[PDB]
């Protein structure tokens, strides 16, 4: 259940995850830079 | 033959026998389903049948009616409604009567009217079944079978069918749960059936319980359950009260002094794990709750209004109690370690750890004791609990009232790296990494750091489970010291940190460690290199020309292997080359965001290099076409527009990974290297677009496939949108079709919906602003979406109804709400205010939860403002 949790230090669905989530941020940067 | 021969036989062991008659059942479904389903459903409930054809056949009808695949599942289930209204009576009529025929276990007849109900009851097409149901559960003549089978169908309806479309009957569904629930009932089969059968059904009881006299008819039998001498039941029925608090928390005051204390802690303090380890839960659940409170409580607060629901501190009172069944059970480690599973030991670390952030200070008088009274015992098992526990509480008591008890416990706990027991070194790592993590000013202290450093370096060499744990408390060590010397020194790095002249000595060692060959054993290899990227990342600028070099060690070995990959044996070689190139593409990620951005150029031309030519060698198929789409997504960062140069020879291999819809995989992470494309070449992806935006509108032209793909492609033509401008025209026409049809989707695919909605808002935003200006010639290309403005805003306002909104659909609505105004001009104001739903959406987004929700949030009503002084 919390198996993630016991020795909480911090493969496949993090860097998944983390690499949208970058081209996620690059997109707003994108984005918001021709908003305004 | 027979349809009962054919049964026989799909459980039969031959393969080829096997095939025959899973084609012949297949084909028989084909060419008449109501005539297949009408005998199926009578070889279930003749008891004459063999036991393995009556399941045979049961499992036939179950494969008819539902699936794992969300998209299928509701597919069998509209071609079920469409069948003669009389030959799916004559289904229903077998199925339901086989209920108490059955002398095998498992019901096939359950998941059979679980499969019909789910179906038919949202439609009122089967007024048979409930009261049929409760029918066969109260009836005082009823068999062990006929209670039992019966409460396995309402266990799996709630289960299975739409959360939604139950509470009507709620009454009916828990009159004949409790009753088999009942401490009168002679079968403990049927109690834990039905114990197991209201614990997916307490999810729509909300109208029962907000009435006292049900409500505490409920708890009690409920609590009576908690005392029933079989362990299975009891814990069913212990798993009720956790649910219970989570969704009825209001309520348990009333109750929980006289009963819910004592049935909680005499759990934890058994001598059974599974009892143990739901009642341990059942309070770190009450922590998370009434953590959750205070967060509502200071957010109201924080706006003068009422929070609407109120805590009542449990766990403040039962702190007392608690820790002494925590500290005591953390004593009863499993000396046969294991990392996967899930026992008492670790969970009452957790829930320690719990303990200590939901009440904070009041903690540290409770446990500081057990800790100077076990810190040295001579058996290990207490000595570790003593340190395990010393841990757990470093967050959240005050920083001012912990460190100068670390402090005062750093050289104990340093000498603990040197403890006889693998146990109690696995565990002081951890507790000094934490040591590091929340409480640094002790560890970057002029008295034991040089002590400290000397500690983990070795341990770099020791057991998995400690080299492990070492390498966070390393890098959890380092970002401190980098953080203590860039606290303000004018310029974005740091001149010099306090591991600077040791730096060199402490990178080697994380290099070797990554090659150690019991690198799987408690994820030792990710540890290594995850810590070498974290302490590269942060460290003192007179550390480069260490940096250099271990960079140069790096590159290197994505060649090793990166030509390893070129001439594979085995698909055992196969996998571990691709998990040692990933942690070699994430750790390259890193270090060209490091070094000198000449100096990241040279590497990134090199590595690119060498994956295109990898590329070719591996175009077919490729075991080295997944995590490589990832590494050159990266390359084509640290060199932004500079990756022109490459593009032409990479392009049939953004193409072949396009192409390839079967491994959705690869796929995914393909298409958004598109994206990546898009931005670092604006404007120099033009003679690229028309191929990729061909072969993205294939891949969703037909079905098949799966599914996740769908939202990506979609989110990605708004990146081609924004990159290629008047150049969308072409396809405009198409793209706002599966846009269209994409935003009327309807349905834990939730969780799926919000991915999807916020595809679709991103892309309309993409295409918005992509084909509208900045130093313009005019305007108007945009207008070519004026049509849609309407649907975009009542697609939106939909989503502002779903009590889902999350937070990231809220700021891409929102920042999308801000598009429509700069673009479209106060023909936009009348439309948004005709939907008040959207003005409650924009204040949801003002209030910060995730940061810039509130900024394109703020954004969208400063924008619908200043119309209303132009006209």
């Amino acid at each position: 259940p919390r198996l993630s949790q016991y020795k909480s230090k911090y493969e496949q669905s993090e860097r998944r995850r983390r690499l949208l989530e970058l081209q996620k941020s690059k997109r707003l940067d994108y984005v918001n830079h021709a908003r305004r | 033959m027979e349809l009962i021969t054919i049964l026989e036989k799909t459980v039969s062991p031959d393969r080829l026998e096997l095939e025959a008659a899973q084609k012949f059942l297949e084909r028989a479904a084909v060419e008449n389903l109501p005539t297949f389903l009408v005998e199926l459903s009578r070889v279930l409930a003749n008891p004459g049948n063999s036991q393995v054809a009556r399941v045979a056949a049961g499992l036939q009808i179950k494969n008819s009616l539902t699936s794992k695949d969300p998209d299928i599942k509701a597919q069998y289930q509209q071609r079920w409604l469409a069948i003669d209204a009389n030959a799916r009576r004559e289904v229903k009529n077998y199925v339901l009567q086989t209920l108490g025929t059955e002398t095998y276990r498992p019901s096939s007849a359950s998941q059979c009217v679980a499969g019909i109900a789910c179906a038919e009851i949202p439609v009122n097409q089967w007024p048979e079944l409930i009261p049929q149901l409760v029918a066969n559960v109260t009836n005082p003549n009823s068999t062990e079978h006929m209670k039992e089978s019966t409460l396995e169908a309402i266990g799996y309806i709630c289960q299975d069918i739409d959360p939604e479309q139950l509470q009507d009957k709620s009454n009916e569904i828990l009159t004949a749960i409790i009753q088999g629930m009942r401490k009168e009932e002679p079968s403990n089969n049927v109690k834990l059936a039905a114990t197991n059968a209201l614990l997916n059904s307490l999810e729509f009881t909300k109208a029962n319980f907000d009435k006292e006299s049900e409500r505490h008819f409920i708890m009690q039998v409920v609590c009576e359950a908690t005392q029933c001498p079989d362990t299975r039941v009891r814990v069913a029925a212990l798993q009720n009260l956790v649910k219970i608090m989570s969704l009825y928390y209001q309520y348990m005051e009333t109750y929980m002094g006289p009963a819910l204390f004592a049935i909680t802690i005499e759990a934890m303090k058994s001598d059974i794990d599974e009892v143990a380890l739901q009642g341990i839960e059942f309070w770190s659940n009450v922590c998370d709750e009434e953590m959750d409170l205070a967060i509502e409580a200071s957010e109201a607060a924080e706006q003068g209004r009422p929070p609407e629901h109120t805590s009542k501190f449990y766990a403040k009172g039962a702190l007392q109690y608690l820790v002494p069944i925590l500290t005591q059970t953390l004593t009863k480690q499993d000396e046969n370690d294991d990392d996967d599973d899930w026992n008492p030991c670790k969970a009452a670390g957790v829930c320690l750890m719990l303990l200590a952030t939901c009440c904070e200070d009041d903690i540290v008088p409770h446990v500081l004791p057990f800790i100077k009274e076990h810190i040295k015992n001579p058996d290990w098992r207490y000595r570790d609990a003593a340190v395990m526990a010393f841990g757990c509480i470093l967050e959240g008591p005050e920083p001012s009232q912990l460190k100068p008890l670390v402090i005062q416990a750093m050289p104990t706990l340093i000498e603990l790296m040197k403890d006889p027991s693998v146990v109690v070194r696995d565990t002081a790592a951890w507790t000094v990494g934490r040591i590091c993590e929340l409480l640094p000013e002790a560890a970057i202290n002029d008295v034991y750091l040089a002590p400290l450093l000397q500690c983990l370096i070795e341990g770099l060499s020791a057991e998995p489970r400690v080299a492990s744990n070492v390498c966070w408390a390393f890098s959890s060590l380092a970002e401190a010291a980098y953080e203590a010397a860039d606290v303000a020194d004018d310029q974005e790095e740091p001149a010099t940190y306090c591991l600077s002249s040791s730096f060199e000595l402490i990178v080697q060692k994380l290099l070797e460690t990554t090659d150690r060959p019991d690198g799987h054993q408690n994820n030792l290899r990710s540890s290594a290199y995850e810590s070498l990227m974290e302490i590269v990342k942060n460290s003192a600028k007179d550390c480069y020309p260490a940096v250099q070099k271990t960079t140069l060690v790096i590159m290197e070995r994505l060649q090793q292997v990166l030509q390893m990959e070129s001439h594979i044996q085995s698909t055992s070689d196969r996998i571990q080359f691709n998990d040692l190139q990933s942690l070699l593409c994430a750790t390259l990620q890193n270090v060209l965001r490091k070094v000198q951005h000449q100096d990241a150029l040279q590497i990134s031309d090199v590595v690119m290099a060498s994956l295109l030519r990898m590329f070719q060698s591996t175009a077919g198929s490729g075991g080295v076409q997944e995590d490589a789409l990832m590494a050159v997504s990266t390359l084509v960062e640290v060199l932004g527009g500079e990756f022109l140069k490459y593009m032409e020879a990479f392009k049939p291999f953004l193409g072949i990974g396009l192409k390839n819809y079967a491994e959705y995989q690869v796929c995914l992470a393909a298409v958004g290297l598109v994206g990546d494309l898009c931005r670092a070449l604006q404007s120099n992806i033009i003679p690229f677009c028309d191929e990729v935006m061909q072969l993205l509108l294939e891949n969703l032209g037909n079905e098949n496939v799966h599914r996740s793909v769908k939202p990506q492609i979609l989110s990605v033509f708004g990146d081609i949108a924004l990159a290629i401008g008047g150049e969308f025209k072409k396809y405009l026409e198409v793209v706002l079709n599966t846009l269209q049809q994409a935003s009327q989707a309807q349905v834990d695919m939730v969780d799926y919906l919000n991915e999807l909605r916020e595809s679709c808002l991103e892309a309309y935003t993409g295409i918005v602003q992509g084909l509208k200006g900045d130093q313009e010639n005019v305007h108007p290309d945009v207008m070519l979406v004026q049509p849609r403005v309407e649907f975009i805003l009542s697609f939106i306002d939909h989503i502002a109804g779903d009590e889902d909104h999350t937070d990231g659909v809220v700021a891409c609505a929102a920042g999308l709400i801000g598009d429509l105004c700069t673009a479209f001009g106060k023909d936009v104001l009348k439309l948004v205010e005709a939907r008040p739903m959207i003005h409650e959406l924009l204040t949801e987004g003002r209030r910060s939860k995730t940061n810039k929700a509130k900024t394109l949030a703020t954004w969208a009503t400063k924008e619908l403002r200043k119309l209303k002084n132009q006209a």
